[PDB]
């Protein structure tokens, strides 16, 4: 439970062995520093396209479902997260994905639905990384972080794929 | 495999170069760069994600109000 | 003058033409036979409440001191 | 103009009763999608301008600053979404009346004998301000409700008109 912190020489060593490490922090950062509207946008979204979630038979009726439903968006939000920042997908796959879709079958979590989640906060991850806002909107100096974009939106297809 | 605990990985970026915090950085344990990276620090806490029943009832209210319609 | 008590007028949009889903009980007046009968406007005060947890969470969030959403100018500093 | 709620419980207005709110307020139908591209973002808004207000004064949440500790925080973004919604229920009702009454009367001295910083609750509601315009105007990034398309600059011009007089009050 005690958090760890990664500056000074140590983070100079850490950015050496990621790749665009610079960059690569101001992606992870782009996406935690928003992290709630992320997750709440693509659950909305998520409903908002299938109202019959928020009926009475939905899987994301009553204060309890919903928060239970927002909570996983946000734990998978942030595996995601910690791959980008990590460089691969091992931790995601392991600590969250694999022995996933079983969990939701047996609790009945609908895939149609989590499949629609997922892509909207991949779509949420792509434009903030691969932001083509005017730099005057922009925290970091405008370049190019396509790489990065299409590396982050592996990680959620393979969220897609092991929950499909 | 997952251990089903809710708890997930946890990242604050710290890009505080420039800052004068006002106090000492003492967070970071290891050693100093020499240069701007010591104004930047990376936390990581594996943590337990909880949601309340306000920011439920919030996320319901905002999107009862634009489900799809005809 | 306001009595301190942190209640404020919450309202809820109902455009709901076509949601036959949802049988329109809650509005107890009359109908007019058109796409009105179809649409709500709720308005409740409201105890506005926020959590020291979650104000937690959002000061996890804006202490990079680059939180911001695609609109806006970025105006912050460091 | 009519304050219409002014009466715990809900209150639910649709056919006979929402078909004559929309004549006793001007540009019924507009409004009420006005109102609803504003509500329907609240959570957004909000936080969206106590972060700003916050990293234009990163001191804010140092341990001197009025933000400082998850008690004064939460009193922030509460009063944020009071100011908000206070403000949305004047261009629902098309008027001023309650928002002066019922949230900005008195507000200035209480904030004046609490320390809370004037010139940093100028900076969230000036942010409020314009995110409540772009999202009249539906020019925001996010444009998750559909409308036929139209002038709606009155109604922008009115809500602006709405958070200037918390700014002044408060100011
Ligand atoms: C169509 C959007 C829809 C589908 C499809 C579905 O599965 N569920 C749908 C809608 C839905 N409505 C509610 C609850 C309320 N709906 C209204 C407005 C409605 N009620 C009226 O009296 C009139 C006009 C005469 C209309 C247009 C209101 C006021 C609701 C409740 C407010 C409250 O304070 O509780 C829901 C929530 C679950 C439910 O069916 O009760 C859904 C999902
Ligand atoms: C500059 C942005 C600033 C002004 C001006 C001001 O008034 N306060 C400012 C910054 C600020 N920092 C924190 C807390 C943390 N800062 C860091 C990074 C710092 N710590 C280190 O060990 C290193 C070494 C490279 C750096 C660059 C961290 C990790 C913080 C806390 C982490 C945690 O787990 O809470 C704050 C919060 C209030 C405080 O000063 O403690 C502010 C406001
Ligand atoms: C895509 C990710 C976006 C983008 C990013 C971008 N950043 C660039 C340079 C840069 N970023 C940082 C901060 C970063 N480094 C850290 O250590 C941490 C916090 C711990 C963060 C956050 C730094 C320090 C730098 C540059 C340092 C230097 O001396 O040069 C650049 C420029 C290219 C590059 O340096 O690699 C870009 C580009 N720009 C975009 O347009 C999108 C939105
Ligand atoms: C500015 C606000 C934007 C704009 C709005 C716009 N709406 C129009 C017509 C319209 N809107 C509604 C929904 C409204 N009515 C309700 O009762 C409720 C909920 C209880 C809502 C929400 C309706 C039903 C209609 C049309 C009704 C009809 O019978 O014609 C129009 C067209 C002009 C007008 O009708 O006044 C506009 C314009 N359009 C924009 O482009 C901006 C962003
Ligand atoms: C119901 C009518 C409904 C909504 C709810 C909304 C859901 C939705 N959102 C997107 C795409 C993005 N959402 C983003 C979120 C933010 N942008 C910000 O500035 C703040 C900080 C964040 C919270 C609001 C972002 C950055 C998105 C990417 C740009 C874009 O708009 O596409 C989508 C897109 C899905 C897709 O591309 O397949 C949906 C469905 N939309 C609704 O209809
Ligand atoms: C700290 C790094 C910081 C910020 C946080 C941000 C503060 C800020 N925001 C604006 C203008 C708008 N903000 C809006 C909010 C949303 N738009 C969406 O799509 C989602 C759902 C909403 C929540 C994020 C909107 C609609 C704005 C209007 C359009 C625009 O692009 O301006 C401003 C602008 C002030 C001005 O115009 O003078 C600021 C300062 N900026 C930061 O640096
Ligand atoms: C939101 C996009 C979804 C949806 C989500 C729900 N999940 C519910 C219970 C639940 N979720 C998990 C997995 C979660 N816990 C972890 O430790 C990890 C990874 C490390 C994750 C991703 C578990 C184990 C459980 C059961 C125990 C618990 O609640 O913590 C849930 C309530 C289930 C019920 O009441 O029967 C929901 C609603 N629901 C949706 O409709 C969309 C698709
Ligand atoms: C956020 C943009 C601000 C900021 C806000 C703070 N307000 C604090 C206490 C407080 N606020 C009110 C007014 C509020 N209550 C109502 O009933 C109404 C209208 C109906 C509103 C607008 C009151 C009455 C109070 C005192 C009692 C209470 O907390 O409920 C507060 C904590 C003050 C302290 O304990 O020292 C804060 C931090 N602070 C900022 O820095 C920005 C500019």
């Amino acid at each position: 439970a005690k958090a760890a912190y990664v500056g000074g020489a140590d983070l100079q060593a850490l950015k050496k062995f990621i790749s665009e490490g610079n960059k690569r922090l101001d992606a992870v950062n782009s996406i935690v520093s928003n992290a709630s509207c992320i997750v709440s946008d693509a659950v909305s979204g998520m409903i908002c396209e299938n109202p019959s979630l928020i009926s009475p038979s939905g899987n994301c009726y009553t204060n309890r479902r919903m928060a239970a439903c927002l909570r996983d968006g946000e734990i998978i939000l942030r595996y995601v997260s910690y791959a980008l920042l990590s460089g691969d997908s091992s931790v995601l796959e392991d600590r969250c994905l694999n022995g996933l879709k079983e969990t939701y079958s047996s609790l009945g979590v609908p895939a149609n639905s989590n499949a629609r989640a997922v892509s909207i906060m991949k779509a949420c991850a792509v434009a903030f990384v691969n932001n083509t806002a005017s730099q005057r909107k922009l925290s970091t100096p405008q370049g190019d972080c396509s790489a990065l974009a299409s590396e982050v939106a592996g990680y959620f297809d393979k969220v897609s794929a092991a929950i499909g | 495999a997952d251990d089903k605990s809710g708890k997930a990985p946890v990242i604050t970026v710290f890009d505080h170069r420039g800052c004068q915090r006002g106090g000492p950085d003492r967070e970071y344990k290891g050693k100093k760069a020499n240069g701007p990276d010591d104004e930047m620090c990376v936390k990581v806490q594996s943590a337990k994600i909880a949601v309340s029943a306000t920011t439920a009832d919030s996320v319901l209210q905002q999107t009862i109000s634009t489900l799809y319609r005809k | 003058a306001f009595d301190k008590s942190a209640k404020a007028p919450v309202i809820t949009i109902f455009d709901h033409r076509g949601c036959t889903a949802h049988k329109n009980a809650e509005y107890k007046g009359a109908l007019t036979n058109s796409i009105d009968d179809e649409m709500c406007v709720k308005v409740q005060s409201v105890k506005i409440a926020v959590s020291e947890a979650d104000a937690a969470k959002k000061l996890q969030e804006f202490i990079s001191y680059e939180a911001k959403g695609i609109d806006g100018a970025y105006t912050g500093r460091k």
